[PDB]
């Protein structure tokens, strides 16, 4: 209960929280992007890496 | 010598964009006919 | 006024005869009528045009 | 500057229309004014809260109705 | 152009309100 | 509201991410929101009300177009009331009255 | 001409449905319940969301819809109408668009207008999909865009029906009018009990004046300082905004009472007494809609007109953007943003005020010409009523009436420029003209009042 009351002059525990977790949370997210494009790509049909 | 589908690789832009791509990092400088 | 021309009309309402009961009865600013076009045209194009800017 | 030396004739004659026109109005009284004060107040707030309430229960709903 | 009675127009305008939730409703359970 | 001094509304998350308003405690009875307790509460006095109104819409010497409307407010407000607050809790708790 | 066009037009007048006459007259307990389900059915419309909103950041719409009312079924609302009445009667001021006095020719240019509503609504809500403010029209398909355009397209039709149902005699007064009234009051009774908390960088307030009142006394030792904090808090509503909006309506009241009454009488019936009113805002809200239209249209061609070409200096001159223009005749134009810039600035705010009272002033009479209101024009209607003033020749009644009409227009368009520059720097909610209408309307139906209670 503690965590989510409006503190006014002052930060609310819930939301520093909610904002890392949106950090950490939103990088992971990256590492699945990167292996989706590897695996689920083409290579050398897209080949503008000649 | 290129294929039918590589023509826009020919293009000036696109081997400057792919220069940029991905050989930024090359230490030697290289230069594209302008 | 000419006299001459108690006798022209009289020969025109003659001609009547002819055309019963079907004869003619009868024998705002311009700058400011045009202002008032653009302005309530305007109005309505120009809030669909800012409506659009302000989207994009 | 011509027209503008032109145009203040009119614009003190106008001036004396608005104080006649003024004159000849009737004025509310003070009493019928309180009347009409209370009439307006009780129907300002009896239409306002109608669309406070609708309002309000609304929010709970949007969050249903879309997640 | 048909002359209509005011009690008919209400009816009318509570289905098209009855209508828009139906479809909110159906939009997620053919999603799901 | 005024000891335990909740948000208005709370906010959630997905793997699309991104924060989602919230308006209902979920799982938790004795938890609520500024806004979900009042529109809740809103609805249990509209329905006691509109018993009300049907009681007096009985009275003899009314006129039939005055009698006929009277009657369609008075079950809409009871019929909605109670059905709608079902919605409310089901929500509020996914497996309410669910065997 | 246009007649030529109504008979063209006629096929296709027909198809627009229309409202049964009222039988016989409603007692007043039916009187009243009428127009409430009205007002319902149109209120819990206005807050239904959209279907197939689409939105990057998904949920977006859904946060939107919790602030204000983008997005909603009821957004096109009432503009489409209002903006085919107005052009309507300035044709025929024009004389360009001929009505014919016959009844059955007048019930056919109501009919046009109507049906010119409509088409204003199609091209709207077609502007919008195309635009991909909701989504790419791609996106949607070619399916949801045409379910998103039906169900815009009905929710204009149903609104029409309404308003003329008020009209027709089953609700007192009329739609529109009474509609427009419920969101201004409404908004001020929301944005003083709104309990709503919204958070800035530095920490959760209240939007609520009342509720931010009394949370903040409690949660701040000192007193004093949380007292000045409510009364002048620039970010959120204040609590001196509301103290300058009662005292508005207590001004608008009592001019609004001002009017000069000519005495006249029925030729036909003998000790018949009746008075011919004449309102001091005899030209109404119409100066002001029309002064701060032609101020808008001025502002988008200047700005539009920098883009396109800059290196003009003829675009600079009459307004530098920076979009507010900071120089030039456009920021002249622009009100001053407050009351320590007017001191900064008293040049440009005097030529301000003296230009927003002369142009509603000049509006208003030329006005009354298109508008049809002229004292030639009141001067034929009385005598198709069979009425005509007492102890005067026909003749005679026309220059009687023109001694005070052109005056009182005149005036009205200051009054009401007036109202309208007082009530920003009051800062009370609202405009000043939605605070003239809420009071004119509930008075109307005040007087319906008091022949009830006999």
């Amino acid at each position: 209960r503690e965590e989510e009351a409006i503190q006014l002059d002052g930060l609310n525990a819930s939301q520093i929280r909610e904002l890392r977790e949106k950090s950490e949370k939103f990088a992971f997210q990256a590492e699945v992007n990167r292996m989706m494009k590897l695996i689920i790509n083409s290579l050398y049909k897209n080949k503008e890496i000649f | 010598v290129l294929k039918e589908e590589a023509s826009d690789y020919l293009e000036l832009d696109t081997i400057k964009n792919l220069v940029k791509k991905y050989s930024q990092f090359i230490n030697f400088p290289i230069y594209v006919w302008s | 006024v000419a006299k001459q021309r108690i006798r022209m009309a009289n020969e025109k309402h003659s001609k009547n005869i002819t055309q019963r009961g079907n004869v003619a009865k009868t024998s705002v600013g311009p700058w400011l009528l045009a202002l008032f076009i653009f302005v309530v045209c305007g109005s309505a194009i120009f809030q669909i045009i800012q409506s659009i800017r302000m989207g994009m | 500057m011509d027209q503008v030396m032109q145009f203040v004739e009119p614009s003190r004659q106008f001036v004396k229309d608005s104080i006649r026109l003024v004159k000849r109005c009737t004025k509310p009284d003070r009493k019928e004014f309180q009347k009409i004060a209370m009439a307006t107040a009780i129907g300002f707030a009896i239409m306002g809260f109608i669309g406070f309430f609708v309002k309000l229960i609304h929010i709970p709903i949007n969050n249903i109705i879309v997640g | 152009g048909l002359k209509v009675g005011p009690v008919p127009v209400l009816v009318m305008s509570l289905l098209f309100i009855a209508s828009v939730f139906m479809l909110h409703i159906w939009g997620k359970y053919t999603r799901s | 509201d005024v000891i335990v001094e909740p948000p208005s509304v709370g906010s959630m998350t997905d793997e699309h991410g991104h924060q989602r308003p919230v308006a209902f405690l979920a799982y938790r009875v004795n938890g609520q929101y500024i806004m979900e307790g009042l529109a809740s509460s809103f609805l249990f006095t509209m329905g006691g009300l509109g018993f009300i109104i049907l009681d007096r819409s009985n009275a003899p010497n009314i006129p039939k177009l005055n009698r006929f409307l009277l009657l369609f407010i008075g079950f809409v407000c009871v019929l909605l009331s109670f059905f709608m607050a079902r919605v409310f809790m089901r929500m509020k708790l996914p497996g309410y009255l669910m065997g | 001409m246009a007649i030529k066009f109504l008979e063209v037009i006629k096929p296709f007048c027909v198809i627009l449905p229309e409202i049964q006459k009222p039988e016989r007259k409603i007692q007043f307990k039916e009187k009243v319940l009428w127009t409430a389900i009205t007002l319902f059915i149109f209120l819990v419309c206005c807050q239904i969301p959209l279907f197939g909103i689409m939105s990057a950041d998904p949920f977006y719409w859904m946060r939107v819809i919790l602030a204000s009312n983008r997005g909603t079924l009821m957004e096109l609302g009432i503009s489409p109408i209002v903006t085919s009445g107005l052009i309507m009667q300035l044709l025929a001021g024009a004389k360009i668009i001929e009505v014919g006095d016959t009844p059955k020719d007048r019930a056919l240019f109501n009919g046009a207008q109507k049906l010119f509503g409509m088409i204003i609504t199609i091209g709207q809500s077609i502007v919008y999909v195309m635009t991909g403010m909701y989504g790419d029209p791609s996106e949607m398909g070619a399916g949801i865009c045409l379910l998103i355009t039906i169900q815009l397209f009905v929710a204009g039709l149903i609104v029409l029906l309404l308003d003329e149902l008020l009209q027709k005699g089953y609700g007192l007064g009329s739609g529109i009018s009474l509609f427009i009234a419920t969101n201004i009051c409404e908004t001020i009774v929301w944005k003083a009990f709104s309990p709503t908390t919204v958070n800035t960088g530095r920490g959760m307030e209240f939007e609520g004046a009342i509720i931010a009142l009394f949370h903040l006394l409690a949660t701040r030792t000192d007193k004093v300082r949380a007292l000045r904090e409510a009364f002048y808090r620039q970010n959120l509503p204040n609590l001196m905004n509301l103290i300058a909006t009662i005292f508005v309506f207590a001004v608008v009241i009592y001019f609004q009472g001002f009017r000069v009454d000519l005495p006249i009488k029925s030729a036909r019936y003998r000790g018949q007494y009746n008075t011919y009113p004449i309102k001091l805002f005899y030209t109404s809200n119409i100066p002001i809609i029309l002064q701060s239209a032609l101020v808008s249209n001025l502002y988008v061609i200047s700005q539009m007109l920098s883009a396109r070409f800059s290196g003009n200096l003829l675009v600079s001159l009459l307004g530098t953007w920076s979009a507010y223009p900071v120089g030039g005749l456009c920021y002249y134009l622009s009100p001053p943003e407050s009351f320590g810039s007017v001191l900064e600035d008293p040049v440009h705010a005097v030529v301000y005020i003296v230009f927003m009272l002369g142009s509603c002033a000049f509006f208003s009479k030329t006005w009354i010409e298109v508008s049809g209101s002229s004292a030639k024009d009141v001067a034929k209607q009385l005598k198709e009523q069979q009425m005509v003033m007492r102890g005067h020749r026909e003749t005679s009644m026309v220059h009687e009436l023109n001694r005070y009409i052109p005056t009182a227009a005149a005036f009205g368009g200051l009054c009401i420029g007036a109202l309208s520059v007082l009530a920003d720097f009051l800062g009370a909610i609202g405009s000043g003209t939605g605070i003239l209408l809420a009071v004119t309307i509930i008075y109307q139906y005040f007087e319906i009042f008091v022949k009830e209670q006999s």
